[PDB]
RNA sequence: AACGAGGAAUUCCUAGUAAGCGCAAGUCAUCAGCUUGCGUUGAUUACGUCCCUGCCCUUCACAC
């Protein structure tokens, strides 16, 4: 089973590797939570990734 | 009551090249070759014959020797599996260049002609038959990744890794996906080699394999898995 | 910037440093400014999972 | 180095 | 009840083949697919793989490299089109494109009676990577929805291209059978092999 | 908007033309009986109908679709529409 | 005097003149129908707008289309786009606006460039 | 091998099968059903294929003692398939169950 | 499967040029590479003493 | 004999751009071992970040 998240924020001056993006996203099953995830690809708001795990928690790459 | 196939004639398995990446495979990749060429004529550096020369360089004369590589494509391509067309090697050199060895090829057994072979493809980038219908070692080009069957798995030799039994390995294996082993043929060193591409490294014994034992080590084990004979 | 990366479950922690702050009197007047203007926009970036959440701990941390 | 926030969660 | 908005028949002096008329009553893709039935089954894809937008033809001369997310608003058919002319020899001719995409699209209506277009949106759903790496060693991270669709056709068109490249078969219908078998979820197209190796290492560096 | 006119019959058929042309443009066949009353709301959207049959049809002017239908007891002979309220009143034959 | 209205559609330097005025539904490109317009593939490109408003709009008007300079697809392009214009222009002319306001609505709808020209100029960055 | 193309198109091979290495004399379209191929062969099974998957055969009927030459599907029956061999024996097979043996 | 042996030159020297099955056409080869660096040099020469 | 799309390294490139195709002219320097124009067809990927590598800048209200 994979989760969707709506990204709610594109966080800045986080330091990421060039090419990564530090988001913040909401779960499509739980509104209230919110997880910080790293994204790879262009990202904005209100678009949805495929968590394939919910529980990690984003750290700086670098 | 199963009929027989209409022609029993023995035909000869297909020759396997970079071109197919369905076929199931095992792939050896002598990663950290030690193969290099230098004018006095040109010679491929060795450990006991060039040791001023490569002084001069200021490479280590430790990591000056190419017979593992001969060594180690001489029990690879002789062995039965080879005959059965199911196997496919590669070489990763020392200074990042990357050879492709057809599994036809003949190399001589002498050491002395083989450096006269490898002085020929790194400056020719390609052999060819005597025939000349074929290249048989070409060089290509990086990454290896590329160039290996599209559904693999990866492993390396590693003296640390737990010890597994490479008939058990490859049977639990699936049988669409291929086996790549990359084997070090470098004397000594620290087995990182190919830590970017690999994805998991196992040991094949609990005493230290020299390369061309392990290689030969993990071939058996496909022939009886496959059942190869 | 900084308070906006932080995860919701560090925010917990924020509150609970404040929380603490706050029994020492002479700490809470020093840098009261800075303690509000923190502490307020923490509640406001991820107000609607702090109102989610039915912890009677946090409640009565808030009060 | 750390930046900001970074360091405030580590604290 | 009947509201009736013609009261004489059309009779054009220039002659219509009458399939142009059925194409008046609605706008179907080469006037024999029909975009009403399609629908992307992944909630993240969507708004991300346009297709309400019915096109008779795949040409278009839109603007799409001129701000940063117009691409998803092209169809998906057309950045498909696209996506078919590269390798140089075949840079610049988009009609040869479209006469390869219709052919492919025949092939698949004929092998598997769905809407090819349909076929067309589940592979490029299925075969979106959905979590990959970034080297540092590796280590894993999430794909945006652009990504995935982008290498999603990527892969498509990459895979149908080397499958023929010196083999009997054509560009057609090496592209038809990567389509079907990409929607199928089948491991014998290239992109789900390739898509699963991603997933795969990206879990392994989780 | 001055751009159309409505037309009903005694035969129950609701004709619309455009004013500045006088070109027939839609035509709607929901009564059976006379239309004593027709009616367009402000913003063109909702049109309103009623008929000696006695029912009352609401359309949707700008989609030709059928919203609605309502019968009352009697015959109905007149409509007065108030298009700032959106009400309209109906004089019926009780 | 026959009501009758001309427009241009553009495209790179492929230009089309529409002629449109009264008559019986009679439309040519290049003095032959407009079905044997060429290439085939994009054939349905040049039927975009008679597609979009249907056809019983052109059943009284008779469209007359000259088309020089560009390629082929540049010319379909200025084709379609004259025939649009020319459609929108003729029912202003001599017909409701309101007509006009829903041919506009449609073809903007669908695709902006049948009415407005589709100039790729320069932007220095 | 079993080709099919395209009617009207000979340039066009859209699936090529290779359902056996003896002959294959013949090759019918099952009526109700359009995706499924079958195939008879001197190996003495009847193997029916899927347009869609051309590498596995959907089923093997098997069964039959010598050549297979005639097959055929019965009308209102889509799962029936009937074959007939050089034994004598004509043989009715039922697709919806696990198959491989006559009823 | 088959078996093939590699071609290659013994003492192969890369800066020497490859070894021709005909002397003659190896000969006239040689003269010809010979004309041209000598006609370049000799038109690079008078150039420069013309200019 | 040579060759079947070209190794290691290294360089360039963001929309009518990369790439393909042809047609003209030869404009006091340059160019024909070619140069410059003109039209035709026309994309993939990014349009974010200072994580790495370089260059650079700093140390009249209200609110801060």
């Amino acid at each position: 089973p994979v989760t969707l998240a709506k990204v709610i924020k594109v966080l800045g001056r986080t330091g990421s590797r060039g090419g990564v993006t530090q988001v913040r996203v909401e779960f499509l099953e739980d509104t209230s939570r919110t997880i910080v995830r790293n994204v790879k690809g262009p990202v904005r708001e209100n678009d949805i990734l495929v968590l394939m795990e919910s529980e990690r928690e984003a750290r700086r790459l670098r | 009551q199963k009929a027989l196939p209409a022609s029993l004639v023995p035909q000869a398995p297909p020759v396997l090249t970079s071109k197919d990446k369905i076929t199931k495979r095992m792939i050896v990749v002598l990663a950290m070759a030690s193969l290099e060429t230098h004018k006095i004529k040109y010679v491929l550096l060795n450990c006991d014959d060039h040791q001023g020369l490569l002084k001069k360089m200021g490479r280590d004369i430790s990591e000056a020797r190419p017979d593992i590589t001969h060594q180690c494509l001489l029990t690879l391509l002789d062995s039965p599996i080879n005959k059965a067309g199911k196997l496919q090697v590669y070489i990763q050199t020392s200074r990042g260049i990357l050879i492709e060895v057809n599994p036809t090829v003949r190399i001589p057994r002498t050491f002395k002609r083989f450096s006269g072979l490898m002085v020929q493809l790194l400056h020719k980038l390609s052999i060819r038959s005597v025939n000349s219908e074929e290249k048989l070692l070409k060089v290509i080009k990086n990454p290896i990744t590329d160039h290996l069957p599209t559904k693999c798995r990866k492993v390396t030799l590693s003296f640390d890794a737990p010890v597994i039994r490479v008939q058990d390995y490859i049977e639990k294996l699936d049988d669409d996906e291929s086996i790549c082993v990359f084997v070090g043929a470098m004397a000594r060193g620290k087995d990182n080699f190919a830590d970017e591409y690999v994805d998991e490294k196992v040991g094949l014994s609990n005493y230290p394999l020299s390369a061309s034992v392990a290689c030969s080590k993990f071939c058996h084990g496909a022939e009886d898995a496959w059942n190869i004979l | 910037d900084a308070l906006m990366v932080m995860p919701f479950s560090y925010v917990l922690k924020f509150l609970k440093f404040i929380d603490t702050v706050m029994q020492n009197k002479t700490l809470l007047h020093s840098h009261l400014p800075l303690i509000c203007k923190n502490l307020f926009f923490i509640i406001k970036f991820n107000h609607k999972e702090l109102v989610s959440q039915k912890n009677e701990e946090l409640k009565l941390q808030i009060n | 180095s750390l930046k900001a926030g970074e360091r405030l969660m580590e604290a | 009840f009947e509201v009736v908005e013609e009261f004489t028949p059309v009779v054009l002096a220039t002659p219509i083949p009458e399939e142009v008329q059925q194409a008046q009553t609605e706008i179907k893709l080469f006037n024999k697919w029909s975009f009403e039935e399609v629908e992307v089954k992944d909630a993240s894809l969507v708004d991300y793989v346009q297709v309400r937008q019915p096109i008779f033809v795949a040409h278009t001369a839109g603007r799409y490299a001129n701000k940063r997310f117009r691409k998803a608003q092209c169809p998906i058919i057309e950045r498909l089109t696209n996506s078919l002319m590269m390798n140089g020899r075949n840079n610049g001719k988009k009609l040869k494109a479209v006469r390869i995409i219709k052919h492919t699209l025949d092939i698949i209506n004929v092998l598997t009676d769905q809407n090819p277009i349909q076929v067309v949106v589940d592979a490029i759903t299925n075969t979106g990577p959905r979590e990959d790496t970034t080297r540092v060693r590796r280590q894993a991270v999430d794909v945006s929805p652009l990504r995935r669709v982008n290498q999603a056709i990527a892969l498509l068109t990459i895979g149908a291209r080397e499958a023929a490249f010196r083999n009997i078969k054509t560009i057609a219908e090496t592209l038809a059978e990567e389509l079907i078998n990409a929607a199928k979820g089948s491991s014998t197209s290239y992109a789900i092999k390739k898509k699963d190796e991603l997933e795969r290492v990206a879990k392994s560096n989780r | 908007c001055g751009n159309f006119g409505f037309i009903g019959s005694s035969n129950g058929s609701i004709t619309i033309y455009n004013m500045q042309s006088g070109i027939l443009r839609k035509k709607y066949k929901l009564h059976k009986r006379a239309v004593t009353g027709i009616s367009l709301d402000g913003m063109n959207r909702k049109m309103v109908s009623c008929g000696l049959d006695g029912i009352v049809g609401f359309y949707d002017f700008n989609k030709s679709t059928l919203l609605g239908k309502l019968k009352l007891d009697a015959p109905i002979t007149a409509m007065v529409y108030h298009r700032s309220s959106d009400l309209f009143a109906l004089a019926l034959d009780d | 005097a026959v009501p009758s209205v001309q427009t241009f559609g553009k495209k790179k330097s492929a230009t089309a003149v529409a002629h449109v005025k009264a008559g019986k539904g009679l439309i040519k490109v290049n003095g032959s129908p407009i079905t044997l317009v060429e290439p085939e593939i994009l054939r349905f490109k040049v039927y975009e707008p008679l597609l979009l408003v249907g056809l019983d709009k052109f059943s009284n008007i008779d469209i007359r289309v000259r088309v020089t300079g560009g390629g082929h697809v540049s010319q379909v392009y200025a084709i379609r786009q004259a025939i649009a214009k020319g459609l929108v222009a003729y029912h202003q002319k001599y017909v409701d606006e309101q007509s006009k306001n829903e041919l506009k609505k449609a073809f903007t709808s669908y695709d902006r460039t049948l009415l407005i020209a589709d100039s790729r100029r320069p932007e220095p960055k | 091998l079993v080709s099919v193309y395209d009617s009207y198109n000979p340039r066009t091979i859209l699936l090529s099968i290779n359902a056996s290495t003896h002959p294959t004399h013949v090759t019918k379209f099952h009526t109700q059903d359009n995706k499924i191929l079958a195939t008879a062969s001197d190996d003495r099974v009847t193997r029916l294929w899927d347009i869609s998957n051309a590498y596995e055969p959907q089923l093997e009927l098997t069964g039959a003692t010598d050549y297979v030459r005639t097959l055929s599907f019965i009308p209102a029956a889509p799962h029936l398939v009937a074959t007939g061999s050089y034994d004598g024996l004509i043989r009715l097979y039922d697709t919806r169950s696990s198959g491989s043996t006559p009823i | 499967i088959p078996t093939h042996a590699p071609k290659y030159e013994e003492n192969f020297n890369p800066d020497k040029k490859s070894y021709d099955p005909d002397r003659t056409r190896s000969e006239i080869n040689k003269m010809k590479a010979q004309l041209k660096k000598e006609r370049k040099f000799t038109m690079k020469e008078i150039r420069k003493d013309a200019k």
